[PDB]
């Protein structure tokens, strides 16, 4: 008598929920928030640096 | 009703009690521990919430008892590691349970004849504490942290198991050594037999048969019923007149990311000094203490505080940030 | 029978089962562990040894069941940490129990309708160590050391508590949807109501009230207590038509200083050498080893011996005194 034992590796059902992403960071874009006391009143300025 | 073609069965166990291996109707298959909250998805040999006549009854259990399936009680079912476990869901082969720290998982039940059968498997149980506090009772309102659990949606989606046909169920209890001959006791069932000895050595019998001048070991029988379906179990043999012919069915209780409410370590007794900070740490459970400088050289240091401890930390001109468990980082600044 | 006026009550719980918080009639208040012997003084929401008609019956239990107090069984009551605890006294809100090493305390019971309710609180239980040896089983004869425990004298002396009446209690069973209006059924009780709808939407009613054109979800009310007495618990509200009017009752199991016993360790294999002493220590349980010089500089050294150990100690001209557990300190001197 003989016994055939076959196996293979697949992605688990959890891979859609429990996973870690491997990214390659290139360049970065800066964006901001400055308070200015202009004419006795505080003004909010949000712009790219 | 996917349970029309589905059915129960039996398997083998490595520990039925006192370290002795046997063929248990409560045999363990797969013990899933993907849930971050601590919930265990246990796959068993028997079926829960279904009766022998194929009907839904939550107080009833369906197990295999020597060639024929029999009914049992839901209250008799138990799960344990080192101490008993709280059952939080039962449907078919699946059991949901929250277990304390253990090295071996035990799943058992009680039959109609008042006999208890239990299967023990070596499994290292040790859920990863959620947060920074080791509490026992869960709070109704607290800090929101990301975790995972098995939902109670019965809906046929996501996860699936492989189910195959149970050709003929092997049964050695069908053969008997009648002096120097072999008697095959049918008991109103269709039996497929095969023997090494001469004369009649093959066939599908509906009546009681006798093989002249033969031994029980040189024979083999089994009941037929290629009408029901079975799950691909490694504890049950593969169908002889079949290659890789199999079916598949959607399974309940999938894993899904949710939110858990944890606690926060109590604030320590803080006393200030000349460019230094003194903390009297009183932890109820193992709490992590980490600190860094808010300048050019951060010099990160980490330590697990368990007992009553006094820590003296130097505060530079740039500032010192101290994180005590799950609490928000405490900022300190000297001067002058 | 001080239990004539006394009774039970209801409160909130953090863990009612499976980590879910609810309003439990077996709610935990205060868990006292002042006794050095290991006895725990547990304060609960219900009352034990008293019936609903205010009568003493040791086999009966009095718990709160949806606005009205109901009777239960004493045999159904249970206390557990990691394993079940032995109950050594029950009277009113108080339970005396000896518990093994645990991290969470659980107190439960079984009602008339055969439904079990249990409250779980995170509590670090672990009897302190006395002496210099960490043993498990207590010896019948050993070294006498001063300690403290809770005595079993029921006699009304020393310690006492405070009692009074109940406070504002919530109840949704007080409201009912009468077609398109809301009816508030008082049942001879003072009820405080509030609704979202127009007209009368506040007040303290003693009579049956009806709110025209409103829904049950848009309303809410409570109630008050009186007559029967009650213990001043922080888990139960204070009586509305009452300031600081309260009574007091003497409590059993007072703390007293006793004497603890600690058997003696078996002699070690002693071999002498040139100005040195060799000891082969074989401890059955954690045994404390201490040694000092009998001269100007004593140089005291202490260590807890648990495994098989060989110790080499230098003996000076003045002498060396070695104490091995509860045995009488040993003396050694250099032979001329």
């Amino acid at each position: 008598n003989t016994q055939l034992s076959e196996a293979h590796v697949e992605k688990s059902e959890s891979c859609k929920t429990e996973f870690a992403s491997a990214y390659r960071a290139h360049t970065a874009s800066a964006s901001a928030k400055l308070r200015v006391l202009y004419q006795g009143n505080n003004i909010t300025v949000t712009a790219y640096a | 009703n996917v349970y029309k073609a589905t059915r129960p069965y039996l398997a083998h166990c490595p520990d039925c009690g006192e370290g002795h291996s046997c063929h248990s109707p409560v045999a363990l298959e797969r013990i899933r521990n993907e849930a971050t909250d601590g919930t265990l998805k246990i796959q068993v040999s028997l079926q829960i919430g279904i009766k022998t006549d194929d009907s839904h009854d939550w107080t009833k259990l369906r197990y295999m008892d020597n060639h024929m399936p029999a009914d049992a009680e839901r209250a008799g079912l138990f799960v344990r590691t080192s101490a008993p476990c709280t059952i939080t869901g039962t449907m078919g082969h699946f059991i949901l349970a929250r277990c304390p720290k253990g090295e071996t998982l035990t799943v058992g039940f009680t039959d109609s004849r008042k006999i208890s059968h239990s299967c023990t498997h070596p499994f290292h149980h040790d859920p990863p504490v959620i947060g920074r506090e080791k509490f026992h009772s869960r709070p109704q309102h607290g800090k929101e942290l990301p975790c995972s659990t098995y939902v109670q949606s019965t809906a046929a989606t996501t996860e699936e198991i492989e189910v195959h046909m149970p050709p003929d169920t092997p049964d050695r209890t069908l053969m008997s050594q009648q002096s120097g001959n072999v008697k095959i006791t049918v008991n109103g069932q269709t039996v497929r037999y095969k023997c090494n000895c001469g004369g009649s050595n093959e066939g599908l019998t509906t009546t009681d048969k006798v093989i002249n001048n033969c031994k029980v070991d040189q024979c083999h029988a089994a009941v037929t019923n290629h009408k029901k379906w079975q799950y691909n179990s490694p504890l049950v043999p593969r169908n002889a007149e079949l290659g890789d012919r199999k079916g598949k069915i959607h399974i309940p209780f999938p894993l899904a990311n949710v939110t858990c409410r944890v606690p926060k370590a109590r604030n320590p007794t803080v006393t200030y000094g000349k460019n230094q900070v003194i903390m009297l740490l009183y932890p109820d459970h193992p709490t992590l203490l980490s600190y860094r400088n808010m300048g050019e050289e951060p010099n990160y240091q980490e330590e697990w505080v368990m007992h009553k401890k006094e820590v003296v930390l130097t505060v530079p001109t740039e500032g010192l940030e101290v994180t005590w468990g799950n609490n928000e980082p405490y900022k300190y600044w000297p001067q002058l």
